[PDB]
């Protein structure tokens, strides 16, 4: 991982480690929490500080922010490149890949199809029945 | 309600 | 074909 990623993973934990000492605490998260309108129990606030506390000491330490931090930069690439290969096909921009799109991209990436196969890939896809993939339904069939 | 770190820090770097 | 190609041959491209 980059020094400029952690850098900016420091940043970011610095929000919820409120005095720097390297670890987040209930109270901590509590004070976060209470700074964006809600008014949690220390129940409420184990059960958070667990989603993240690898080694079960009942803190969030700098390293186990990052592992969390990690695996949603990888889910969020995910997501990005899924959302890169929807734009790339509906090549005219209007929110939906169309069956003359999805044949035309497909030419381009080295697999020639015909019209009932690229049928079939629209219905398999086409929650909604309207002939056409939209980004909702794109993300179904991809994920 | 029962909130997620995500959204957590989205609306810590807002205020 | 499966989209799960399709998103690897886009990769390529
Ligand atoms: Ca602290
Ligand atoms: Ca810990
Ligand atoms: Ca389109
Ligand atoms: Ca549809």
């Amino acid at each position: 991982l980059t020094e400029e990623q952690i850098a900016e993973f420091k940043e970011a934990f610095s929000l919820f480690d409120k005095d720097g000492d390297g670890t987040i605490t209930t109270k901590e998260l509590g004070t976060v929490m209470r700074s964006l309108g809600q008014n949690p129990t220390e129940a409420e606030l184990q059960d958070m500080i667990n989603e993240v506390d690898a080694d079960g000491n009942g803190t969030i330490d700098f390293p186990e922010f990052l592992t969390m931090m990690a695996r949603k930069m990888k889910d969020t690439d995910s997501e990005e490149e899924i959302r890169e290969a929807f734009r790339v096909f509906d090549k005219d921009g209007n929110g939906y890949i169309s069956a003359a799109e999805l044949r035309h991209v497909m030419t381009n990436l080295g697999e020639k199809l015909t019209d009932e196969e690229v049928d079939e890939m629209i219905r398999e896809a086409d929650i909604d029945g309207d002939g056409q993939v939209n980004y909702e339904e794109f993300v179904q069939m991809m994920t | 309600k029962h909130p997620k770190f995500e959204e957590i820090l989205t609306r810590l770097r807002l205020q």
